[PDB]
């Protein structure tokens, strides 16, 4: 009776949070697994989450349990447990389980930036123009939906281990910052990041990137491809070539979430299109909104 | 023409789009 009329008041909250706007992501490093003891504010409507899982947090509920949902089509927002509430339930697990002898989430940007990463190197012609021609094809692909933008920095030294003179990691911490805030109203964000050529280089910043590789499968190809830009390029081949091998020994289900191995720049963009188009829904749930009637029932 | 040749032929078509 105190307690129906407690449900009542989560159930409210949850209601009006559908329509407000996501105050930020994380990415989980723990897995969740509701169950019933856990006492969430209305029983059924906890949100299960396994490590790596991206969310959506609209606000806080209260001290254990926030309010979001998991980022991914058809999920609906519901109640997430705080950091104090999965301490709380890990403590309960080691209490009821029993001298010299891992925080559960990270803050990411909400909509996760896109990066490209190969054929080969930045900076010479093969790669350059094969990115060149699918950031083209985004920019007029996805017009009033999405932000590309140059990073110049190195970003891959936005880790604690870093958090070079003072002013260049103050700049590499701008640049998070700024493409966490590009990302802060649910558009699309592509960056032209110039110093990464490997998804490690940004394994343990905080960007939680889409790593797009664009592969080119057999190396003799990519040789032949590095020798029609001339000679110029050529004399360059080695570095060129050792960085293509460096990819395609990642484990590539870990290391990338799309891979464009497609032959025909058609081919490779509708690929990339639609990932992305997919990638949209999962992030704009039409619940976001409540249609407003053209017309009134009397 | 050979698997080889044909990924050849596209990617350099690809790089032709981006000039
Ligand atoms: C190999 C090739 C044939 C036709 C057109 C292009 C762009 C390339
Ligand atoms: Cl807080």
């Amino acid at each position: 009776a105190v307690r129906r009329e407690a449900e009542r008041q989560a159930q409210a909250q949850l209601e009006k949070a559908k329509t407000k706007p996501v105050a930020f992501a994380v990415r989980t490093n723990v897995r969740y697994s509701a169950a019933q003891e856990d006492d969430v504010p209305v029983p059924g409507m906890a949100i299960s989450f396994e490590a790596k899982d991206f969310l959506h947090v609209k606000e806080k509920f209260n001290n254990d349990w926030w309010i979001g949902r998991l980022v991914k089509e058809g999920c609906e927002i519901g109640f997430i447990p705080s950091p104090v509430k999965l301490e709380n339930m890990r403590l309960q697990h080691e209490q009821r389980a029993k001298f010299f002898k891992t925080p559960p989430y990270d803050v990411v940007p909400s909509m996760r930036p896109v990066v490209l990463v190969g054929p080969s190197l930045k900076g010479y012609e093969v790669t350059d123009m094969m990115q060149k021609a699918l950031f083209d094809f985004l920019k007029h692909r996805f017009e009033g939906r999405i932000s590309i933008t140059r990073v110049t920095a190195d970003i891959s030294l936005a880790k604690r281990s870093v958090l070079n003179t003072r002013s260049s990691l103050a700049e590499v911490q701008s640049e998070i910052e700024r493409i966490f805030e590009l990302a802060r109203t649910l558009q699309l964000v592509v960056l032209d990041a110039d110093t990464i050529n490997h998804p490690a280089q940004l394994s343990k910043t905080s960007l939680a990137p889409i790593i797009v590789y664009v592969k080119i499968s057999s190396p003799k190809v990519l040789q032949r491809l590095i020798k029609s830009r001339g000679k110029s390029q050529a004399k360059h081949l080695n570095v060129q070539m050792v960085a293509a091998d460096k990819l395609a020994q990642c484990p590539p289900q870990e290391s990338f979430d799309v891979i464009l191995d497609e032959n025909q720049l058609e081919d490779a963009c509708e690929h990339l299109a639609d990932y992305l188009e997919a990638y949209w829904k999962a992030t704009h749930p039409p619940s976001s909104n409540l249609p407003n009637p053209l017309l009134s029932r009397t | 023409a050979s698997p080889l040749e044909e990924d050849l032929c596209g990617y350099l078509c690809w790089i032709t789009q981006a000039e």
